[PDB]
């Protein structure tokens, strides 16, 4: 029939064309009570503070804290030296380090050589 | 001047406009006939083309192949 | 499929209370309360001031400062065509050579 | 574009000439006595002229007419047409020339083409 | 720029749209008048006159709150507060 | 002195001028977009009569009037370029600013802060004319991140907007490898030649390389 | 310079028409503005004419000596066809802007 | 965000998010100015082959 | 927007939210009214051809059929409306909407410059202030032991009150507030 | 100020496109109803409309006019 | 002239009753070539990550 439609991470599959859309269970409408039940106690707490006539500052979100948190000081703490992490840090510290220490060291060796030689255009290079 | 809105029904329009409109609409087209009427080289060319078939050996200098 | 009973009392209620609150934002006719404290004339006073005021000024930074030093306002030398008079030293530059003129 | 890229492409590239190499047959080459092309504007003329260095061609003591008439009629800018239509002119003559030397150069690469295809004939019988 | 929108007006313009609806009788169409209750219409003949009210007040009414409106007055309530329309 | 220079320079200062009265009672009153629209309609004029002197006798200068420091042996000084080039671009773009600014007062008229949009288009033109007439690479990148900051600022326009914040971005993004570009340009004019003036370049560069060239290129 | 005369205007003419439609900025919503609105509609047909080298307009002196220049130079065959059918496609989208914003009945609300 | 339903009434308008709801790791990155996943008409692989 | 939302779409909400959506894309494709009128009525009567159908599993995969023809036939580039998440002129009065609290820190000079509108304000201050306490425990009063289990709220009961949460919704910015 | 709706009972599809594309419907067995509400675009002011063609030639008539009349007098003055 | 002839044909057609689904060539017209989409989404996806992932 009609051409299919391939989702990927950058162009995700729409909700309409989720198989999993059409076959629900009745756990499945549990589920999505019980979710709704969370959206709307966090809702009514966000409200409650949110319209108090004698709040005045920053209702604080302990959501953002802890994604803040997460994103920054419990990094360290959740690390551990695996081979994955080994490599992948070995590759992306050291190898564009030796790789760009590589290019300047030929570029600068041609570069010298030929100012030994005698035959590099340096007339009317003044300023350095 | 002060044009009331219409609801379902063409606009109210201006004799003011109506007569800009075209008078600029007639002086883009007579400005085209004019320039045309005068400086048509610039649209068909102006000296002709030449046919290199027509070009006789002789005034291009070649020799007959024999020779 | 539609509003509840409470959906809709609760929508008519709110309704009234944003239309009283816009009513409300209307203002007074004495409101704006302020603190105590030709055509051709106004392009006149703008056309001296903006116009002649900034090319005086730039006229006398030019004539007598910008081009009291050497090279700081170098102009490209006029063409000279055949048959010309040269003003600077009453010359004349010769015309040109008789065409081979075609029709 | 045009009906000699179809014979140079799709065709005998060897027949054909060739426009960054042309010419490849000397000048007299057939031309019993040929006469060298006239200056008539003279270098310090165009130099005092200020031609652009692609203008100063054998056209420019016409165009040193057309910027003389243009500067003297200046508030009248559609005095020159007769200085116009003689530049004009002057360089339609000199494009007619470059389109003979180029039939020039294709026709006597044939003739050698034809040339060396009787000697190889004659050599192989 | 525009004049300002009235109550009169919006109901104006809503009631001449169901009007020039053919499957609404103009003579017993009230604004208190149910699409489905008492003028027998269903779901997709809502559906298409709150497109047909989309299209003549130039705004676009959620699927979440278009499903509700089943009367001309709840479509000028909604039209009123949604663009702040007090008169 | 011919009036040449003295033409110009005034065209280009009045132009500025109402960015000064930028702090005014006429910037706190509905005044300001029909203050700024004259002052270009005047510029516009002051910039037509340097037209007729070159179409005349084809009238060029340079005008290299204030020194601004000596690298050494490389002199960077405030120089403008007054040729064909500019001297045709200039009324141009004052007609064609002229004309949007008369319609923009019609066309903004409910925005809150015409005024302050009055400002930013003059901001631009101003930086445009920089690019114009700039004589030197130093110069031209000035009017070249001018203008690309006021476009900045006048895609998003409408701040609340995020699609007019990611069009503002997306814009500095594209015009910021272009600079790259640039900028490479002028350190290898620099490197190479020993100055960031077009006449010096010119003289110096008989077969200019492809270095230099794409980074022109890649600018543009 | 040709193309900022002309190219400033369509802007401008294209404004016009989207304020007197409350903000619409779609050529589908636009329609009847022929006759609805006449000195907008005659400076953008002027302009698109322009813009696509009507033989003696302000685009005339300087696309057609372009597309002269183009044909008749040392180039690239592919830039070369490029350009003229980027040339026909000027003339297409031009067409398009005319026949869904002017000619033919409203689309616009009442 | 963008992915995120535009009709809903959000505590936080323009980043599409609900007051105490856990945010996704990438909001960074996520957010409407930034990195779009949503689906496309066309899908990316044909995207991907015809521009190439 | 104005409406709380359910846990879970029904089957007839997911029918005519398509109905809706291809009816759209279908004006889009079709510019012209009378075109669009024509195959506008013709989609009509492929929904009213499956409008009777007991069996749901087949009216499920009716649907997803029809979902997946939508996305393929959809249009790329659809008209939206101007003030529409997708449209030209989203957001772009969202700089000029200021609120009430930012009001409040006027100089005194400031709000001597508009002396009846902040005693109407001071009014709805108090009105503001004599209310928090029975619309929390309104709000809680009607609350199950577990907590709220959808975002709808309650109307006032009482001929004194007024609907609990009101204020940032009735004193919202106006739409066109600069 | 205070404009009145025009009467609707005047909005007809008579006479115009939405009669035939009525008539296309009832032939297939159908119908539509809101073609009066589309009407009202068909009629009046916006009954006709100019084509392409005649789009671009806005002021031919009198721009031929006076380009005769000036090609006259220029060769009068040629002339005499 | 043949781009105003061709274009004129193309958008009368338009007017016709008929309805057909677009084509490829149009998908890739109107999408501005996927160039904003892959080159929009895709690069600056793998930046941002690389510089929290990695940096
Ligand atoms: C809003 C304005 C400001 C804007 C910028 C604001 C931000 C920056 C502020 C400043 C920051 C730095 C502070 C520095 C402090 C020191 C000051 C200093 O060193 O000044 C230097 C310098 C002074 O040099 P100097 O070494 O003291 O004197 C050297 C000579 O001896 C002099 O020669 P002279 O002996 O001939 O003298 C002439 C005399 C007299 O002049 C004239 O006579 C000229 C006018 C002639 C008019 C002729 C007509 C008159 C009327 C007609 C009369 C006859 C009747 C006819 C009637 C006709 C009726 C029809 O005038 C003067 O001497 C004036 C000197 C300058 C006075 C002003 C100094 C102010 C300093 C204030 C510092 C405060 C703190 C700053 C920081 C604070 C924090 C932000 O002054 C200037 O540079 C001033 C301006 C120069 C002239 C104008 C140049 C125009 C250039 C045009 C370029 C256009 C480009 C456009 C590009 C964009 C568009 C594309
Ligand atoms: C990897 C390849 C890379 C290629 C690089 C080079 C690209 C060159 C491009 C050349 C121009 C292509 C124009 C069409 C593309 C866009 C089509 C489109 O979507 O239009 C909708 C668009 C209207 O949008 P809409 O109203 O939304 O329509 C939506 C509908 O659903 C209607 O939507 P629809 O999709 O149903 O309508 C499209 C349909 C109908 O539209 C057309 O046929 C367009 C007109 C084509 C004219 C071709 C030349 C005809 C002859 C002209 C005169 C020269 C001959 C000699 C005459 C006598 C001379 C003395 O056409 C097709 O489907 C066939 C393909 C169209 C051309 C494809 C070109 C190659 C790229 C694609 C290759 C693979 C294609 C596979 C098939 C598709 C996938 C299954 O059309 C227009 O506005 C008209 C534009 C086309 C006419 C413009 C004027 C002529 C163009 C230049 C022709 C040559 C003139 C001379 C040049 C100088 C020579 C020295
Ligand atoms: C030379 C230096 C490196 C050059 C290449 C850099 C490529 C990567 C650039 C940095 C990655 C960006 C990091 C984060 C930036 C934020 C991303 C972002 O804001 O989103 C994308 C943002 C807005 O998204 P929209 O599509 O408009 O959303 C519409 C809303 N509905 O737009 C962008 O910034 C896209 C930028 C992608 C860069 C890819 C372009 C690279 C093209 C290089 C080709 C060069 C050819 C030049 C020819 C030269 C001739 C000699
Ligand atoms: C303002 C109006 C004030 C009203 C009185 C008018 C004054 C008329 C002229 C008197 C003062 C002028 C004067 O004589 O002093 C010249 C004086 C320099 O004095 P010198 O001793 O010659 O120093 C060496 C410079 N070559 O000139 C100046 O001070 C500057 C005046 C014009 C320059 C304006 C500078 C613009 C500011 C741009 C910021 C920096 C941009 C970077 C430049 C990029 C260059 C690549
Ligand atoms: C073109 C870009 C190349 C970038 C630099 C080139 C380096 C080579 C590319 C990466 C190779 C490895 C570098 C570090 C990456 C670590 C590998 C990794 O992340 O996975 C490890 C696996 O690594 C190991 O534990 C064993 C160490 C070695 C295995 C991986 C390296 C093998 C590389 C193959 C060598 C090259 C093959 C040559 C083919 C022809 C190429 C010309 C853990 O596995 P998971 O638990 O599944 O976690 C991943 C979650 N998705
Ligand atoms: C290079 C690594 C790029 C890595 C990704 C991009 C990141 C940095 C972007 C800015 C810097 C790269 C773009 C500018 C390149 C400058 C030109 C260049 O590479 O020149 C090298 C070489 C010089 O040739 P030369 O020996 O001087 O010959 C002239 C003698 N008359 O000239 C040649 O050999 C010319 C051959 C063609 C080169 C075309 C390159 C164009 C790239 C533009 C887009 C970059 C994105
Ligand atoms: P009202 O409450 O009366 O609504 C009645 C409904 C429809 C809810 C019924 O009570 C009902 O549930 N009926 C059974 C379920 C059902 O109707 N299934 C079929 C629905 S989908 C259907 O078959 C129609 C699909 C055809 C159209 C597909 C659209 C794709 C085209 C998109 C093109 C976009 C650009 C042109």
């Amino acid at each position: 029939s009609f051409p299919k439609y391939k989702p990927s991470r950058l162009a995700t599959l729409p909700a309409t064309l989720d198989p999993a859309e059409y076959d629900i269970s009745p756990e499945t409408r549990k589920a999505q009570a019980e979710r709704l039940a969370i959206r709307s106690r966090l809702k009514r707490e966000y409200l409650l503070q949110y319209n108090d006539p004698n709040r005045l500052g920053v209702i604080e979100d302990p959501a953002l804290i802890r994604w803040t948190y997460a994103r920054s000081a419990n990094i360290y703490p959740n690390f551990r030296p695996t081979p994955k992490t080994s490599l992948l840090g070995a590759l992306f510290g050291i190898g564009p380090l030796f790789f760009w220490y590589y290019v300047f060291k030929t570029d600068r060796d041609k570069k010298e050589k030929l100012i030994q030689e005698g035959k590099l255009d340096q007339t009317f290079n003044i300023s350095y | 001047v002060h044009i009331e809105p219409r609801y379902r029904q063409f606009p109210q329009l201006t004799r003011s406009q109506l007569i800009q409109a075209e008078f600029f609409s007639a002086t883009m087209w007579f400005w085209i006939l004019w320039r045309f009427w005068h400086d048509s080289d610039a649209v068909l060319g102006h000296f002709p083309y030449p046919d290199p078939s027509q070009w006789t050996d002789e005034e291009l200098g070649i020799l007959p192949d024999d020779e | 499929s539609g509003y509840t009973p409470d959906e809709k009392l609760r929508l008519q209620q709110l309704r009234e209370l944003r239309r009283r609150w816009l009513k409300d934002q209307e203002l007074s006719p004495r409101e704006p309360v302020l603190p105590p404290r030709y055509k051709t004339y106004r392009h006149s006073i703008f056309a001296v001031t903006h116009v002649l005021i900034p090319v005086w000024i730039i006229h006398y930074y030019l004539k007598y400062h910008v081009t009291a030093k050497p090279y700081t306002v170098v102009e490209r030398k006029p063409r000279i065509f055949p048959g010309d008079t040269i003003l600077e030293t009453g010359e004349v530059i010769p015309l040109m050579k008789e065409f081979p003129d075609q029709h | 574009m045009g009906a000699h890229l179809a014979r140079r492409y799709l065709g005998d590239a060897s027949k054909e000439p060739d426009p960054l190499r042309m010419p490849t047959f000397p000048p007299d080459y057939g031309f019993p006595e040929r006469k060298e092309r006239e200056m008539v504007a003279t270098q310090q003329e165009m130099n005092d002229a200020q031609l652009m260095l692609q203008q100063r061609d054998y056209c420019a003591h016409y165009l040193i007419q057309l910027l003389k008439c243009k500067r003297d009629s200046f508030p009248n800018f559609l005095a020159c047409k007769h200085e116009q239509h003689d530049w004009d002119y002057c360089e339609h003559l000199d494009y007619v020339k470059r389109m003979k030397e180029f039939e020039r150069e294709r026709r006597l690469l044939q003739r050698k083409k034809r040339r060396e295809q009787r000697e190889a004939e004659m050599a192989r019988g | 720029d525009a004049p300002p929108l009235t109550l009169e007006a919006i109901k104006d313009r809503v009631l001449y749209v169901l009007k020039l609806y053919d499957k609404i009788d103009p003579e017993k169409l009230s604004v208190n008048s149910h699409f489905m209750k008492d003028l027998g219409l269903d779901s997709l003949d809502q559906v298409e006159i709150i497109m047909a009210m989309e299209d003549e007040f130039g705004f676009e009414i959620p699927d979440i709150d278009a499903e509700k409106l089943m009367c001309p007055q709840e479509i000028v309530d909604y039209i009123a507060d949604k663009k702040d329309v007090y008169e | 002195m011919n009036p040449f220079a003295s033409l110009t320079l005034t065209t280009l200062t009045i132009l500025t001028i109402p960015i000064m009265m930028s702090n005014s009672n006429i910037y706190k009153t509905n005044l300001y977009p029909n203050y700024v629209k004259t002052t270009v309609s005047y510029a516009f004029t002051l910039s037509l009569v340097p037209l007729l002197m070159f179409m005349h006798t084809g009238q060029e200068m340079i005008i290299s009037n204030w020194h601004w420091m000596t690298l050494q042996t490389v002199e960077l000084s405030l120089s403008f370029k007054m040729d064909y080039f500019s001297v045709m671009f200039i009324p141009v773009a004052l007609f064609v600013t002229w004309s949007i600014m008369e319609f923009s007062m019609w066309y903004m008229h409910s925005d809150p802060f015409i005024n302050r949009f009055f400002k930013y288009l003059l901001l631009f033109l101003i930086t445009m004319m920089i690019l114009v007439t700039a004589n030197n690479l130093f110069q031209l990148f000035i009017g070249w991140e001018g203008v690309g900051i006021m476009s900045f600022l006048l895609i998003g326009w409408w701040h609340g907007r995020t699609d007019a914040n990611t069009a503002a971005l997306q814009a500095i993004l594209y015009n910021r490898i272009g600079d790259i570009g640039f900028v490479l340009s002028m350190a290898w004019f620099l490197t190479h030649s020993n100055a960031w003036d077009l006449q010096q370049i010119f003289m110096l560069n008989n077969e200019c390389p492809n270095m230099p060239l794409i980074g022109l290129l890649l600018a543009a | 310079c040709m193309h900022a005369f002309f190219k400033a205007m369509l802007f401008m003419c294209s404004g016009s028409i989207i304020h007197s439609l409350n903000d619409e900025q779609d050529i589908r919503k636009m329609g009847g503005l022929y006759k609805a609105m006449p000195f907008t509609t005659t400076a953008l047909i002027i302009g698109s004419l322009a813009l696509t080298g009507m033989p003696y307009l302000t685009g005339f002196y300087s696309k057609d000596l372009i597309i002269e220049a183009v044909n008749m130079s040392y180039t690239n065959a592919w830039a070369l066809l490029m350009t003229l059918i980027a040339t026909s496609l000027t003339a297409a989208y031009s067409t398009r802007i005319i026949f869904f914003a002017f000619l033919g009945k409203p689309r616009f609300p009442p | 965000q963008q992915e995120r339903d535009p009709w809903y009434d959000w505590d936080h308008p323009d980043l599409r998010l609900n007051w105490g709801e856990p945010i996704h790791w990438d909001l960074d990155m996520y957010i409407r100015n930034r990195v779009d996943t949503s689906p496309t008409p066309v899908s990316w692989n044909t995207m991907c082959k015809h521009l190439f | 927007a104005f409406s709380a939302p359910a846990a879970y779409l029904t089957h007839q909400q997911k029918v005519l939210r398509l109905y809706k959506r291809a009816l759209r894309h279908l004006e889009s494709w079709c510019v012209h009214r009378d075109k669009y009128r024509y195959f506008a009525c013709l989609m009509r009567a492929r929904f009213d051809e499956h409008k009777n159908e007991k069996d749901m599993v087949k009216a499920t995969q009716l649907l997803r059929q029809a979902e997946e023809e939508f996305w393929y036939g959809q249009h790329p580039q659809p008209y939206i409306f101007p003030e529409s998440p997708g449209g030209t002129s989203y957001e772009r009065y969202e700089c000029y909407k200021v609120p009430e609290w930012c009001l409040d820190d006027w100089h005194p000079s400031e709000k001597a410059m508009y002396p009846d509108y902040f005693a109407k304000r001071e009014q709805w201050k108090r009105l503001r202030r004599e209310s928090w306490e029975r619309e929390v425990k309104q709000l809680q009063e009607e609350t199950p032991p577990g907590g709220p289990r959808t975002e709808a709220l309650p109307p006032a009961r009482k001929e004194g009150d007024l609907p609990p949460l009101w204020w940032h919704i009735v004193t919202r910015p106006r739409e066109r507030p600069m | 100020s205070k404009m009145e709706l025009p009467d609707y009972k005047q909005w007809k599809i008579e006479g115009t496109p939405l009669e035939t594309v009525q008539e296309k419907l009832a032939a297939r067995g159908l119908r539509d109803p809101w073609g009066r509400n589309e009407a009202w675009r068909y009629s009046g002011g916006f009954a006709n409309n100019v084509s392409f063609v005649g789009a671009l030639l806005k002021g031919f008539k009198w721009g031929f006019a006076a380009f005769v009349v000036a090609v006259g007098a220029e060769y009068y003055l040629e002339s005499q | 002239i043949m781009g105003f002839m061709l274009a004129l044909e193309l958008n009368n057609t338009t007017y016709y009753l008929k309805f057909k689904y677009p084509s490829q060539t149009y998908k890739f017209s109107n999408m501005l070539g996927y160039y904003p989409s892959i080159m929009h989404r895709l690069p600056t996806y793998h930046n941002l990550s690389m510089s929290q992932k990695s940096a």
